[PDB]
Parts: structure tokens; C-alpha cells; sequence
């Protein structure tokens, strides 16, 4: 059911921040089958994170 | 430079931005696991054999075999109260959330 | 500066002076496990909820938790032929002799 | 039956060898019980290891 971890193969192994919200767009692509596994909570707040780390406006 | 083994880590689910679908508990004790697995090896750690074999090649030269890792090799679970998918409240048991014992691995 | 993986690792009994009582075999590949454990975790790794826990802390701020290791998460066990305490040949299936998967703890 | 790990947590928990040779002593006292567990036979050849770092004589 949940595929989070296929965003975890991804991003992971993929200046700019037209990168990380692919990353954001592949995480809320299934943003209900995952409510539960603590990898989706925790990839979803890390991506967030990285959103106010890196300046992307 | 200590021994590898257990020691305090707290757990803040609202640091963590999981307010938003955890009910309760809200924080806990974790632990984690931290120290040197050096040649040779305590009871306490009860290793795998491939470690034990790991530790002496390092031991026996750093250079051709790195050292074993402080991680857990015992854990407990932790109930957790949260709303899913379907608006359903679920009690559920979440499994290796607490380290109780560590070692070399 | 690569990711947790398996690496070669081969172990020979005749140098660690094991050939006293080892019969066979004299030799083996082991592997082991070596790279980072950030955030995020890959599918491959597989690894615990405390595990996953860890590392999000770390990566949200190192200074207050450790990086989780990179060790085996799966073994195989290999077969020794020995001589041991009663001057008695033994074939033994020792467990936790071969890695075949690695992870973050 | 085999009695190692003491010794792993009694020489391990203790500029010469006056100690090493304690050691050795005490795996040589249980020189037959382990003939089979992976430790004793690592911690016999440690040991040897050691002998021959600090030049025990």
C-alpha cells in the first residue's frame, strides 16, 4: 500500500531548490495511504526542515 | 572513550511536528547507544559471531578490518494512540521504539 | 562518503592461529558493513522505528543525537569442521558468519 | 560450562605486563571447557597478540 520508500530511492539518489519540492511532490503524491508508518511522517517534517535551511524563497 | 553502551536520548513528538496525528504519548525515553567496540568484547554485549570475528581482525590490524559499531541489540515496544487514514483512532503497538540493551555488531 | 553498504571482508583462519583447531574450512568471505546513516534511510536498509527515529533527530540536530550505525542486518551461517575439548571431530553450523544485508541501527 | 566472559570483564575492566600475564592465566584456565566458542580461541590469540606489542620480555 504505502510507497514512501520509493521516494526515500529517489530524491536520496538524486543550489536550487527545484529538487527538494520534487521531493515534497512525490511525499504528498500519497498523502493518506502512509498515515501510520513513521518513515512517511519522518521523511514529510524533514523535507520541511531542508525547505528552511537551503533559502528556497 | 567509554564502553559502548546505553545512555539517555528523550523523544518530543511535538518537537517533531507529529502533533499533528499522535494523540498520546506526546515524549519518552529512547535511549541510544554509544561507546568503543574495541578487542575484546564484554558478556553484556553478547555480539554475533561475525562481530566477535570483526572485532579481532581490527584488533589484530585497523587497517585491513574496521571496527564493529554501538548499536541496540535489545529493544521494546511502545503503545501509540493516533488518528490514521480514515479518521480512525488506533491504538496501536509499535514495535523496537525503547533500546534496553547495547552491544557490538 | 557513500552510503551504508556491504563491503568485502575476507576472513582467514590460518592467519588468526586457528589452524590448531580448525579443520576446514581455512578460509572465507564475510563481508562488512561501512557507510553513512543519514537522513533519509533507503528501502534496502530496512531498519527500525528507533532506528528511523535516530536518524531524523541527528539530521534535525546533530549536536543533541548521534548518527545511528551502519551494521549487518542479515547473516548466514557457515559450516566448521573441528576437533574440540574431547578430541572429537565436530561439523558445527555456526550462525552469524556471513553478512548479507546491511542497515542503519 | 565455558567460563570466558568473566575473564573478557576482568582483564577488560582492570607500562608493564603484570596484567597481560594475568590475562593469559586466566584463559588458561579454562583451556579445555571452550574448545569450540569463537571468543575463547579470539581472546587466546589476542592475547598472543598483545604479548608481542609491549615487549614482554
Amino acid at each position: 500500500p504505502c510507497k514512501i520508500l520509493k521516494c526515500n530511492s529517489e530524491f536520496w539518489s538524486a543550489e536550487f531548490c527545484a529538487a527538494l519540492r520534487s521531493y515534497a511532490l512525490c511525499t504528498r503524491r500519497t498523502a493518506r495511504t502512509c498515515r501510520g508508518d513513521l518513515a512517511y511522517h519522518s521523511a514529510v517534517h524533514g523535507i520541511e526542515d531542508l525547505m528552511s535551511q537551503h533559502n528556497c524563497s | 572513550k567509554a564502553r559502548c553502551s546505553r545512555k539517555a536520548l528523550h523523544v518530543n513528538f511535538k518537537d517533531m511536528g507529529w502533533d499533528d496525528w499522535i494523540i498520546a504519548p506526546l515524549e519518552y525515553e529512547a535511549f541510544h547507544c554509544e561507546g568503543l567496540c574495541e578487542f575484546p568484547l564484554r558478556s553484556h554485549l553478547e555480539p554475533t559471531n561475525h562481530a566477535v570475528i570483526q572485532t579481532l581482525m581490527n584488533s589484530m590490524d585497523p587497517e585491513s578490518t574496521p571496527p564493529t559499531c554501538c548499536v541496540p541489540t535489545r529493544l521494546s515496544p511502545i503503545s501509540i494512540l493516533f488518528i490514521d487514514s480514515a479518521n480512525n483512532v488506533v491504538y496501536k503497538q509499535y514495535e523496537d521504539m525503547v533500546v534496553e540493551s547495547c552491544g557490538c555488531r
